RNA sequence: GGGAGACUGGAAUUCCUGGUGUAGCGGUGGAAUGCGCAGAUAUCAGGAGGAACACCGGUGGCGAAGGCGGGUCUCUGGGCAGUAACUGACGCUGAGGAGCGAAAGCGUGGGGAGCGAACAGGAUUAGAUACCCUGGUAGUCCACGCCGUAAACGGUGGGUACUAGGUGUGGGUUUCCUUCCUUGGGAUCCGUGCCGUAGCUAACGCAUUAAGUACCCCGCCUGGGGAGUACGGCCGCAAGGCUAAAACUCAAAGGAAUUGACGGGGGCCCGCACAAGCGGCGGAGCAUGUGGAUUAAUUCGAUGCAACGCGAAGAACCUUAC
């Protein structure tokens, strides 16, 4: 709960293509993290888990480790 | 509220499903 | 045979535990459970039972020339580390330690509960 | 118990030899408050600890003290629900124990009458550290290192 | 995660096929039934099909309520905030009425991987139409209809105005320092929680999201059983749903809280209660005392810990009561 990193004027866009971006936010094993610690906002993580979710679905992450 | 009002209908409300039941094909033939 | 380099499955739930040592493709060169050691009933999910198993599976093992052994387990017996230990002793010299246990998400429906 | 005792009986250094640690055997091995007779075997025993091998029995402290150090074993808890063992630093009263149970004690099923040259036998054989009673000591030492890797409880 | 249509992703369970591979697998408090020894379980590869969507994910979001989360596209409903441009009381409630309405259930046609009422065995038990185990059919799933009930609960009808606050959290707007990001603080609108005054309550407790202070409209209540039952009527393919009495009988049925008692509820702490250590009993012979007995009596008691070298600290007669 440090902050929303994303949510900042200063912050990246989240895309299905950025693999980069999700890897912060995955875990080891596909997990999607979670928002206590990652600390980001809940529109924001509302974000990178419908990217991560597609992503996966166009093979750019692991479905699971 | 406490239960043993509830388990004073239910008892009545299960035996007359019983009834109804047990008299099913009787009811159906005075009721012609 | 001789095949220097495989692989053991160790299966490890609340009744049983079966080992079987296998070559790097997949194919079974040496199978041992707790039923085949001896144990019969409640005793087969037992530490005992599982150091037992692997102890002998491995033995069977080794007769076939295995020198390494790379170790995947799964399921929620008691006999994984004493499985995992049976295998250091006989002398396998075990490789790097994983862990397979099949999680749905959420697929088909679990069975009735316990009362 | 429930808040920590404390050693009751001191380990009086001994009037004719000076070590304690020969106080903690010759009252270790004893019988229905026979001191008298306690004072007898365990003067009479390494006697021919003195004699047979020759050697004082200064030296049968040196020897006896080096050749059976077990000094760490292993013990069993409620860990597991079952007999795992974890080692545990044991003061060596219960070493010189381990050897007990078959010292004098039970050195007496070997043919071995005529009372106390068995006696005497048994620990010049304590003295060798290779004879009878190390066996348990040998045998605890292949079951602590049976479950060599069963120490990371560590109590 | 408001709703409907269409396409589509993978992890697992099952089954089929083919390798490796022998003698067990499965299940439980313990077992058996069962599956195998004709090649099971295990294990690797390929395939078939159906259902539900780990992580995100919670005292968080949305919908009037029921309820709603794998991804993408198409169609569509509601809400909040800001500006005050627009009509100018067009508001509120709403008897009957109409629509929506978890689950189970019914009809016609598909589908059926897992789970599984009924049904079989196996086991426990004095008995098992049960809990436990192995199997298993309607159903659970889809398309179009029907049913219309739930602890359909915040057990709290809808609208409006007022009445101390503190601290969390979800949306949208803006002043004070600015790094010029934001959990910087400040104010205001709308949700959603915890605590807490005035006040209210029989008490528990509610307390700006009232069960406080007032106004408008609707529903409902008038002791407990009989009974949401019968009769009549409406609806329904059927299950049944809606409206709804009387005779008779009881002197109570109830709501909240206090104190003990109890629990096959929980926590903590003590005792040779365990763990550390020594020595015994249980195996042999004999002393004593009980039970089972035979008998003429084998006197009367004691019966779990808290009876059994106990009333006995003296049965050759006396004792002694048979």
């Amino acid at each position: 709960t440090r902050k929303c990193v994303f949510c900042s004027k200063k912050g990246q866009t989240i895309d299905y293509k950025d693999t980069a971006l999700l890897r912060t936010y995955i875990s080891e094993r596909g997990k999607i993290r979670a928002r206590r610690v990652t600390g980001n906002c809940v529109q924001h993580q509302r974000d990178i888990a419908v990217a991560v979710k597609n992503a996966r679905e166009v093979a750019l992450l692991p479905f699971g480790s | 509220g406490s239960v043993i009002k509830k388990r004073r209908k239910r008892m009545s409300k299960k035996k007359h499903r019983k009834l109804l039941r047990r008299t099913r094909v009787q009811r159906r033939k005075l009721g012609k | 045979k001789n095949v220097p380099h495989g692989a053991a499955h160790i299966k490890s739930t609340f009744n049983n535990t079966i080992v079987s040592i296998t070559d790097p493709q997949g194919n079974v060169i040496a199978w041992a459970s707790s039923g085949h050691v001896g144990f019969k009933g409640s005793r087969k999910s037992t530490p005992f039972a599982a150091q037992l198993a692997a102890e002998n599976a491995a033995r069977k093992a080794q007769e076939h020339g295995v020198k390494k052994v790379d170790v995947f387990v799964k399921g929620p017996g008691s006999g994984r580390e004493t499985a995992i230990r049976s295998l250091q002793a006989a002398g396998l010299e075990v490789g790097t330690i994983s862990d397979v246990t099949p999680q749905p998400h959420n697929g088909c429906r679990p069975p009735k509960r316990r009362r | 118990p429930r808040k920590g005792p404390a050693p009751k009986r001191p380990l009086v250094n001994d009037p004719v030899y000076g070590s304690q640690l020969v106080t903690q055997l010759v009252n270790k091995v004893l019988l229905e408050g026979k001191k008298s007779l306690a004072e007898r075997i365990v003067y009479g025993a390494l006697e021919q600890a003195r004699e047979k091998t020759g050697t004082d029995p200064v030296v049968t402290l040196k020897r006896a003290l080096d050749n059976v150090k077990p000094a760490l074993e292993v013990r069993s808890r409620r860990v597991g629900g079952a007999t795992y063992q974890v080692p545990v630093e044991v003061r060596p009263d219960r070493s010189t124990t381990l050897a007990l149970r078959w010292l004098v004690n039970f050195s007496r099923q070997r043919r071995e009458k005529t009372m106390v040259e068995r006696l005497a036998n048994e620990i010049l054989d304590a003295s060798n550290g290779l004879g009878a009673s190390v066996k348990r000591r040998e045998d605890t030492h292949k079951m602590a290192e049976a479950n060599r890797a069963f120490a990371h409880y560590r109590w």
